[PDB]
RNA sequence: CCAUCUAUAAUUUUGAAUAAAAAUUUUGCCGUUGCUAUGGC
């Protein structure tokens, strides 16, 4: 079901060059 | 003796009028006829239209007037204009503003329609949608009186104002349609009765008013380079105003399509010199809260290296400070990592403000200090990744 | 309608957005009953 | 009885559019 | 004078709207950078929320007190329809 | 707190002049009495 939904976005963002991510925030560390 | 004869004749009137018994009082009398059924229609015109002479004449010698015999003619105005409900009143004082032939008289009968809503609720909504019809009709008509034609604007502002949304659509984008074409008028007084009117307008209608975007963001900044030059203009600091209300009023419902001219929104409000920093710097607080941090930190280094830095005046300088310093306090980690180069690069330009500054020592020493403030917050809110190639 | 005279491509886009997202909800309504 | 009285005392918006109109 | 009278409470009437809190229409320079930097946070602190609730209750005491004139006057005299419909 | 930098005030140049500009450095309130002093609360 959210898999499968999943699957089909991940075959239209395959379908063009898209392959968005989600961005990751850093902080000052270390 | 002629004097002291009529003073006491309009308080012979004014005893009459005034409203002290079902059989007394007039107000109650004329009422209890439109209530009856059986009252013939044909006396209820009479009533009607013997009401718009008594409230003519009344008029006419107010207009034509002796203290105190003005106090009493207002008096008795006073007891007339409430002979009548508010319905009765609509239909019998509308005619007769197209009917009368003085500029006096259609000036005082302009403002007794707009004080009748001034306590009334939804219940004259319909009726509203009759006086704001016949306004916009006269409105091509009383354009040669500069009074008149300011004063139908005003009323029109306050019906939009209240209860403006009830209001028929037709009714709302043709006088937004109106207010926009009077803008270009030479007179101050009908730029400024206009550009309240495109504000109120705009906030009823809402996005739905982006049609007219061009007729109204555009010509209004114009307007603002000519406010300029004629400092003489006796409506200067009324004008400025304004437009800074103007962008004010569209700040806050149509943010997004403001992205776009947001850099003319800034010329405007640092460089309006009349206005107050007060009404100047609550402006600012709406551009943070109601449009994208983003776009205003990329605008915020066009305008300085463009105007601010040599403008050499100190009101804009700390406008701009105030800008700059609540949009770092408001922008999210995200979006700083990713405009941090252009943030920079106005840093270095705020960091050679020295070099080309007209101000004295303490002054640019104070500005260097929110400068370095601000920078420090910006680069908190930062990682070692984004930040090393940057420093 | 959207008026795209005198109006710059962000602006145009902006009334694309709050046109087609509240059409989504209901064409997607629609079509579960259709499927 | 002085002194007690010295304690005694101790214990239309439209109309002004109008007129500036005549003065007009 | 009565154009520099309109134009006035026009404008005055948009900045109740819009603006609450700040005024009507009616040195060294480092002294007044710092003046208007204190300004932006004492006016930050403004309870504008405060000032349009005052406002509209004023104006909803007078458009109710206008409300019951209408309808009182409105049964005095229903009564006397009433009362010669009868006779 | 001190120093530093400003601000205010003063002499000076262009200047009929305004103007800029280098430059430098007795009462809370109410009276009376002078042109200063003392009566009431």
């Amino acid at each position: 079901x959210x898999x499968x939904x999943x699957x089909x976005x991940x075959x239209x963002x395959x379908x063009x060059x898209x392959x968005x991510x989600x961005x990751x925030x850093x902080x000052w560390x270390x | 003796e002629f004097l002291t004869f009529m003073n006491n004749t309009f308080e012979f009137i004014n005893k009459i009028t005034e409203e002290t018994d079902v059989r007394r009082n007039l107000r109650l009398k004329v009422y209890s006829v439109l209530l009856d059924e059986t009252s013939d229609k044909k006396l209820i015109r009479n009533i009607r239209e013997e009401f718009g002479t008594l409230l003519e004449g009344v008029l006419f010698f107010i207009n034509s007037v002796t203290t105190e015999i003005k106090e009493i003619l207002f008096k008795v105005l006073g007891n007339v204009l409430q002979i009548l409900p508010v319905d009765e009143f609509v239909n019998a004082v509308l005619p007769l503003l197209s009917t009368s032939t003085n500029e006096d008289i259609r000036y005082h009968l302009t403002l007794v329609i707009g004080s009748k809503f001034e306590l009334e609720g939804s219940e004259a909504i319909p009726i509203v949608n009759n006086v704001m019809k016949v306004l916009l009709d006269r409105m091509p008509l009383e354009s040669k009186s500069v009074v008149i034609s300011q004063v139908i604007l005003n009323t029109m502002t306050a019906l939009v104002s209240k209860y403006g949304k009830k209001l028929e659509g037709s009714i709302l984008t043709q006088a937004l349609t109106l207010a926009t074409e009077k803008v270009s008028s030479d007179m101050t007084e009908v730029k400024i009765s206009s550009l309240a009117l495109i504000t109120n307008c705009v906030q009823v209608l809402g996005v739905k008013s982006i049609a007219f975007y061009p007729k109204i963001v555009p010509p209004s900044i114009k307007l603002f380079d000519a406010s300029l030059a004629d400092s003489s203009n006796p409506l200067k600091e009324q004008l400025q105003v304004a437009i800074l209300l103007l962008f004010a009023g569209l700040i806050k419902r149509i943010p997004s399509f403001l992205m776009s001219n947001i850099l003319d929104v800034l010329h405007v409000i640092y460089f309006s010199r009349e206005v107050d920093s007060s009404i100047r710097l609550s402006v600012i607080s709406l551009i943070i809260e109601n449009i994208d941090l983003k776009e205003v930190l990329k605008v915020l280094f066009r305008i300085w290296s463009t105007e601010i830095a040599t403008s050499n005046d100190t009101v804009a300088v700390s406008l701009f400070l105030s800008t700059l310093e609540s949009t770092v306090e408001n922008i999210d980690k995200k979006s700083a990592t990713s405009q941090s180069p252009i943030f920079f690069k106005l840093l270095l330009s705020l960091f050679e403000f020295r070099s080309i500054s007209s101000f004295d020592n303490n002054t640019i020493s104070r500005i260097e200090a929110s400068v370095h403030e601000i920078s420090n917050s910006y680069v908190l809110k930062m990682n070692d990744k984004v930040f090393r190639p940057l420093f | 309608e959207i008026t795209v005279d005198g109006l710059d491509a962000n602006q145009v886009w902006w009334q694309v957005k709050l046109v087609l997202d509240s059409i989504d909800g209901d064409l997607i309504q629609g079509i579960q009953e259709l499927k | 009885k002085k002194q007690v009285e010295q304690r005694l005392e101790f214990y239309l918006a439209i109309q002004e559019a109008m007129e500036l109109y005549n003065k007009d | 004078q009565t154009s520099k009278y309109q134009a006035t409470s026009v404008v005055n009437g948009l900045l109740s709207n819009l603006l609450p809190g700040v005024p009507k229409i009616r040195g060294s320079k480092a002294q007044l950078i710092d003046r208007n930097l204190k300004k932006r946070v004492q006016l930050q602190n403004r309870d504008v929320h405060k000032i349009k609730k005052k406002c509209k209750l004023v104006k909803k005491k007078k458009v109710k007190k206008h409300k019951l004139d209408k309808e009182q006057l409105e049964q005095l005299a229903k009564h006397q329809v009433l009362k010669k419909h009868q006779h």
